């Protein structure tokens, strides 16, 4: 028995973020999807464009840890400092999060996407199972799996018997 | 049944990271964010650099003899180091600070002339705290004594107008002695009075004589007193005693006209660690350099140059992959 | 006659964030879908996560309310202080309306996700009637509505009395 | 026909609130952000705390009347007033600001004296300003006057040696006399010098005699000045008249070994509220306390301690509910 | 032959923002949807929005560009400025990049929900084409498109004829 | 077959913006954020402006002869330019820049005269630096010299009480002449003191005689010295010698008691530019006025008033439409 996204990942998909698991009478497999791979991978470059807000700017020294400054001014200055250090530590955590959050949502977005892709492919040929795949209502051999898998599958070919089986 | 499925991947144990929703939520991948590390080295490769030393960075100025190789250093980053002395008779500068960021930024110091000459008195006043072979002073100035010994000391006027088309570092000092029989003794008996006078500075100073715990066995002191000399601007020393004197004037290599004595702005840093001309770096600390790829540090918020920006947090995981759901049975 | 949530919401339902409407020859129920009203209702406790922002950081006086400190010191102090004050008036402002877009949005996901779970359950034996329900072409009585909101319904169960009635 | 819908609840009336692309949308429920309301109590309970009513706290130091009960206090929260007077006999200190700093945070100060003892001079000097019985002084200093009545006044030295290990606080005054006549009525002639040395500070003062408006009916003034003397070094006055001299020195308890008379940092606030031994709070300012637990306030951009960042706005409600969609018909 | 929104864009419409492009024996024609065109146009009123956060606040002069300040406090004035200026060059290519995404989603949001309202319609009577297009599996001339378009299609009218053309 | 599709616009060509993922995606439709233009003129329609020419804004205050029509200005917006002067008779002010703020947010000033008349003394010198027409002075104070020629000078009081309920502003003056031959030739010949008593306040000066660079033609000086006197409190001058007196004590229109001479706080601005009666604005900088629709602006980081906010970068696009998508055939 096969399950889909809906129900968990796979621990067995090695060689991609998504991928394609079917079953016909020759048996079972696993494919990854190429394309949607690299389209999510492709996204994932925050950590030089988190970076890209790395300064152009120099910043010199204010104060003196040898020397300490007039207590007056070395109060002010602490004070900025500190409270720069509280604003950008804010920033920090929320740009992290939204990132984290743009990544995650971004994920299962493609995934559906895929999924969305395939359900049109086979039009009144299958049926959703509720947990990410679709029964094929024909015969679907190898050679019809990778039709499927690279958005070269026919409907009308297969329609005409799979309309049979359904009704 | 013939069947299609589409799915993504998992792994067995993923990384905890932060949303804005959530907490703890597991990604099948992560990068830190934060630095934590630093080079415990100054890391000079490619840059002009000099160390300090014990030479104070307002020692370069005057001249103590720690500070003999430095008088016209030339540098892209200048090294401040923890034990440093501007001085070697007893002493402070007023505004220290200031000048001190002056110097950092300079590029170096170019020295000049500024053609004071004497005759009435003796110009070469030395000290033991000040010793270079036997006793002298500071390099770039001279303690203006009186010629004889208990000898009343002359209403003197010295003027020194900026020819460059730089601003010109003039620094003097007054000499706090150690008891009014040594203040009298080395100049003259009624007050002394020092006024100095530019087309903007004009303030004046007089010498508080008084025994002050020793430093460097000397209880006197000097306060020493900077102003910038504007291009065109002139400066009148007029002084009776109690008088050390600027010899040559000071310029910043950073405002020099494009040829050599150049350098551009420098970075003055203050460290502990060693210097290795083996590796490269742009931020800089006490402990050393931060040469890292990550967008934060934790390591000190007083690095300088141009660094990560410091966060209070040891660690921020970015998800560099999806939501991990491992998979059901 | 009753209709879903892409009509409008329901006053009427004070047991849940989400729920089942149905009508059948027994008549009429409305029930709350405890699972994903809790599922809803944890991701809020925002108001302390708001607050987990609020600082470890102690600040004192830079200035004086009794004996004024001096004017250029205290004309840089204000400055600053006053420059903070937009600074973290802007973050509220930003944190707020971000988290009031997620608390939305996030609602109206699950609301789309549960319709989209009853959907692939019900698989042919039922057809969304555009308003967020499903005409049900089999008899459905209490025990089997119910299996429906407990995500127990077999679908193969109705299949053939639901195809006849669909076509 | 047999039928299921799905649906969300609603209310008769939602709350607005403010989303990214839109303002005033609806949801089923909300909560405010910002606190806007705090208690009138300085909030006391589960710290130590004093309230230096009408002393002044740089009055702790040297010891005016009003302050008797306060030169050794031990405090976590120090509420300062707005009446308070650092003084009895008028006068200022200079860099006033920096050191309230260093007295709010102190935790405290305890006081240990300097051992100085005079015998040429009279050293018990007391003004009508500081009423504590008839007239006296400055508890924590002695105000060296003339022995006789028109005598000079002795070329004197006094020595402090800092023993701890934690810095002291030194503090002295110069008397600027209301008539030249007074001024050498009660000390000498000839022009008076006051000089300071530490191993670090230097500086010196003289009196400036004349009359200035009567406060607390004295003409006179006292310029107060201080200094941190540091661990080991030592500071020596040298002064002919118009002294007000120390005679005990202060320590923070903030700075002193694990042992009785600690404390550790606290938290100086000014403030015109009654105190409550009988409520909470981290966060204070001039109305008292906010304790709340929303994570803004809108209360005083000035509280201080831990506190709610400030924003300007007075509400930022925050959505707890879904969109509020009413009931077609 | 015609494609929707899944394909590609359309330059030809210039009257709205989303539009409905039908064929039928009567020939090809485009017409603009104005609701949803109005809809998304209404949350564009960004400018002033990220203008809203334009300061009530005035400031002063700080420091002197005749008369240069003091060094000390030049240098403390200084670094506070260019501290506030990376912080608030990063607050506003923040909002920029944030109102970016949002406009982006939303109107793919709008365009999926117009899209989904027609499938709506359609019920029984049409199958989705896979490129944003429903097959219809009736006659559908001029006045039957119309009423796709202005929401007035009643899908039971030609169910019959539907349903004997998909089988 | 008949068929119906769903379809969304597309342009040709579109505009990049940048959003969170990704950088350059072309939109429909988009509009600048960062205004980089500004109008070259200080726009001055609807509020009251006066442009203080060749008079430096603390000359106002003492009245050297460029700021005659000053005096006693109102003013919503006070232009400073560039070459500026606040003197006639060279000179600082302590504290300067502190003071230009002051004034800056004044609202303009109003004066009113302190009572002070003299007798023993000359109180008209005047100086060929200070021209009017033959040679004058400050309009504002008043000169007091030695009656004859080498005569000492009287050790004289003067004192003014603060009447009004607002702050007065007061300003003296010491007189650093060129030699110690015109001092006590223009004074007397002992030491000259000045102490000058507030409540608050309480500090004294003396002259420094001695040669300067030639300003305006004179080697003398004067240190201008300025206070807040609160009201109710009383300021005494104590002088015998090279005392520059003020003559009107100068009000702040912003504390004025709803009547005429309000304004309220105005703003200073320094500027380059020609006024415009013709324009409008509320945002300047040394190059004008920035009046614009747009949120933020990478003109001038210094710019006053109520103003886009600054911002780094040049261009910050944002999208006024979709993601655009060519069509394909
Ligand atoms: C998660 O991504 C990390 C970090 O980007 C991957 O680590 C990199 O692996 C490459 C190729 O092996 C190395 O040469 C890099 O230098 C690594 N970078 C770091 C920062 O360690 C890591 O392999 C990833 N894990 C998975 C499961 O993809
Ligand atoms: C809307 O939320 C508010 C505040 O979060 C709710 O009022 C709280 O309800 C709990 C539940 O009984 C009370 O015990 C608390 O004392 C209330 N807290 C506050 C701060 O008011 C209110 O219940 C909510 N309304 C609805 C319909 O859910
Ligand atoms: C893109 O939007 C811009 C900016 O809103 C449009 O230009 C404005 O539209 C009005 C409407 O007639 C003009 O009168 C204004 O003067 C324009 N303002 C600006 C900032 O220039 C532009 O027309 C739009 N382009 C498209 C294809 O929609
Ligand atoms: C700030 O100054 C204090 C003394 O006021 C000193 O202990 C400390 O080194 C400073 N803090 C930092 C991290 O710069
Ligand atoms: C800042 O100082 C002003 C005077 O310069 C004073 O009146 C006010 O109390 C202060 N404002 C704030 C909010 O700190
Ligand atoms: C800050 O100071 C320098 C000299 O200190 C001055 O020329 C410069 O214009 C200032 N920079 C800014 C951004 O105001």
């Amino acid at each position: 028995a096969i399950a889909g996204f809906i129900e968990n990942g796979w621990e067995g998909l090695i060689d991609g973020w998504y991928g394609f698991r079917h079953q016909n009478a020759q048996g079972q497999g696993t494919a990854a999807d190429y394309k949607s791979t690299q389209a999510a991978i492709d996204q994932i470059t925050g950590k030089l464009n988190r970076l890209i807000e790395k300064t152009n700017k120099q910043f010199e020294l204010i104060d003196n840890e040898f020397t300490e400054v007039e207590q007056q001014i070395g109060n002010v200055i602490n004070w900025t400092r500190d409270s720069l250090t509280e604003i950008w530590s804010y920033n920090a955590e929320l740009l992290v999060a939204m990132e984290n959050q743009h990544t995650i949502d971004l994920a299962d977005s493609e995934m559906n996407k895929l999924y969305e892709r395939v359900r049109r492919q086979l039009r009144e040929n299958a049926e959703e199972d509720g947990t990410g795949c679709f029964e094929i209502f024909h015969r679907c051999d190898d050679q019809c799996m990778e039709s499927i898998r690279n958005n070269t599958y026919n409907h009308t070919e297969y329609r005409q018997e799979a309309l049979q089986n359904r009704i | 049944g013939d069947k299609i499925c589409l799915g993504h991947h998992a792994v067995a144990n993923g990384t905890k990271v932060n949303t804005l929703t959530e907490r703890g939520v597991e990604v099948v991948n992560a990068t830190e964010t934060v630095e934590i590390t630093g080079i415990d080295k100054v890391c000079t490769k490619g840059k002009k650099a000099v160390d300090l030393g014990s030479c104070g960075i307002l020692g370069t100025i005057i001249g103590p003899p720690q500070c003999d190789l430095h008088l016209e250093f030339k540098a892209d980053l200048i090294i401040e180091r923890r034990n440093s002395s501007d001085i070697c008779y007893p002493g402070r500068f007023t505004n220290e600070e200031a000048l001190r960021q002056i110097i950092r930024e300079s590029g170096g110091i170019d020295k000049e002339s500024m053609g004071f000459r004497y005759s009435g008195i003796r110009t070469d006043g030395a000290t033991s705290a000040c010793k270079r072979s036997s006793s002298s002073f500071y390099s770039e100035m001279k303690w203006l004594s009186s010629s004889m010994n208990n000898q009343v000391f002359p209403q003197l006027n010295q003027t020194y107008r900026n020819t460059r088309k730089e601003p010109a570092l003039i620094v003097w000092g007054v000499h706090h002695s150690s008891s009014l029989d040594e203040q009298n003794k080395l100049y003259g008996t009624g007050n002394k009075l020092i006024t100095v006078g530019s087309s903007k500075y004009q303030q004046s100073f007089s010498p508080s004589p008084g025994a002050r715990p020793k430093v460097n066995g000397q209880a006197g002191r000097i306060d020493f007193h900077w102003m910038l000399l504007d291009p065109g601007d002139t400066v009148t020393f007029t002084f009776n005693g109690a008088f050390i004197a600027p010899d040559r004037a000071t310029f910043l290599r950073s405002n020099a006209p494009s040829g050599i004595e150049y350098n551009g702005k420098s970075l003055g840093i203050q460290s502990d660690a060693q210097i290795d001309e083996s590796c490269e770096g742009e931020c800089f600390y006490s402990g050393g350099t931060i040469n890292s790829p990550l967008p934060f540090q934790n390591i000190d918020s007083r690095a300088v140059g141009k660094c990560p920006r410091y966060v209070k947090q040891s660690s921020l995981p970015l998800a560099l992959g999806m939501k991990n759901v491992p998979e059901k049975i």
